[PDB]
Formats: C-alpha cells, sequence, structure tokens
C-alpha cells in the first residue's frame, strides 16, 4: 500500500501535510507525561478569594498563620 | 529533418517522486525564478534622458 502512500505524494502533496498535521495533534496528547502537570497548574491560580474555614478541634492542618506548615506542596513549580 | 519536444515520461521511482513531491509542497520552483531572477533589479538602468540627451541615428 506504501507504493500509494508515495503515488498520492506525486500529485496532491498538500492535504496530505493536512493530514499528517491532522492526527499527530490527536495522538499525542495522551502521551507525553508532561501534560497533567498543565492541569494541576489551571486549577491552583486563585481567581476567587478563600475563605477561611471555622475551626474546633480538627481543624485538620492549616494554622492561622499562613507560612506556618499548612498544606500541600505547590513550590513544586517555584523551581520548575 | 526533425526534433521532438515536450516528449518525455516521468521516471516513476522513489528516488525522483520525492524531488517532485519536494517540489509542489514545498515551492522549491516558482521562488526559483521569481524569487531571484526578477531580483537581478541591480543592472543600471537604460534611459535616454529626453530632453537633453537624444539617441542614434545613421546618415
Ligand atoms: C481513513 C484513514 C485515516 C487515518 C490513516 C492513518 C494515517 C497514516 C497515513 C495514511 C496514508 C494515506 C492513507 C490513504 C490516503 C488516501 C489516498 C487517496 O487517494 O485518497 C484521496 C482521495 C482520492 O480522491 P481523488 O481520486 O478524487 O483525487 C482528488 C484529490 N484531490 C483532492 C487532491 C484533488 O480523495 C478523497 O476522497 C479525500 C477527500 C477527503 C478530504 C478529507 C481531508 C482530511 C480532513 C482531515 C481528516
Ligand atoms: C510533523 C509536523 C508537520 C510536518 C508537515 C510537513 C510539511 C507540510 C507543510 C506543507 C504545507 C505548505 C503550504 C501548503 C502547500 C502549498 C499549497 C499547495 O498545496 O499548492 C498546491 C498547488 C496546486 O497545484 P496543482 O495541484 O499542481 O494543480 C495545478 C496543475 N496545473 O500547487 C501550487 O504550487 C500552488 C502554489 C501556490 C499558489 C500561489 C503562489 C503565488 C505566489 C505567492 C508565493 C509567496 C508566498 C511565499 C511565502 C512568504 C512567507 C513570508
Amino acid at each position: 500500500v506504501a507504493a500509494f502512500l508515495k503515488n498520492v505524494w506525486a500529485k496532491e502533496p498538500v492535504l496530505v501535510a493536512s493530514f499528517a498535521i491532522a492526527g499527530l495533534a490527536v495522538i499525542l496528547p495522551t502521551l507525553s507525561p508532561y501534560t497533567k502537570y498543565s492541569l494541576m497548574i489551571n486549577r491552583a491560580t486563585p481567581y476567587n478569594y478563600p475563605v477561611p474555614l471555622r475551626d474546633d478541634g480538627n481543624m485538620p492542618d492549616v494554622p492561622s498563620h499562613p507560612q506556618d506548615p499548612q498544606g500541600p506542596s505547590l513550590e513544586w513549580l517555584k523551581r520548575l | 529533418t526533425y526534433k521532438y519536444v515536450n516528449l518525455r515520461e516521468p521516471s516513476m521511482d522513489m528516488k525522483s517522486v520525492t524531488d517532485r513531491a519536494a517540489q509542489t509542497l514545498l515551492w522549491t520552483e516558482l521562488i526559483r525564478g521569481l524569487g531571484m531572477t526578477l531580483s537581478y533589479l541591480f543592472r543600471e538602468p537604460a534611459t535616454i534622458n529626453y530632453p537633453f540627451e537624444k539617441g542614434p541615428l545613421s546618415p
């Protein structure tokens, strides 16, 4: 069938450059592990205002002073 | 006698047909001349500057 794929590329080498890019953009988002970083960054941007919850007993974490040890690590990006 | 023009056949082998598919789709021709043979403007113009200068004749 490869003789076909070289005998449409002697006549219409145009749309073939579209298909060649048509796929290869569909396939790859399920591959490279850089993705799913993309979903973590985009969730953490505080559009809104954080509202402090009520602490009686627990209070699992997150003390009054924010810079004290509180919660997750978002600074894996700052070094990135 | 004779001659025959525009009588030729494409070669039809994958060493060639890239060379004709590196042409349609990458524009490797059509920039050959008018990317170039046009410029090629760097030659001195040819003008007889008229009210003063004038051109040749014969007796
Ligand atoms: C994995 C990543 C992806 C990998 C992809 C690999 C590369 C794919 C990308 C290629 C796509 C490039 C652009 C698309 C192709 C060019 C457009 C095209 O297909 O032209 C086809 C045209 C059809 O001609 P034809 O089929 O031969 O029919 C006539 C027969 N008498 O045949 C022609 O030649 C038409 C030529 C153009 C027509 C107008 C030209 C007029 C002059 C303008 C040229 C100036 C443009 C230069 C660009 C300037 C940029 C600053």
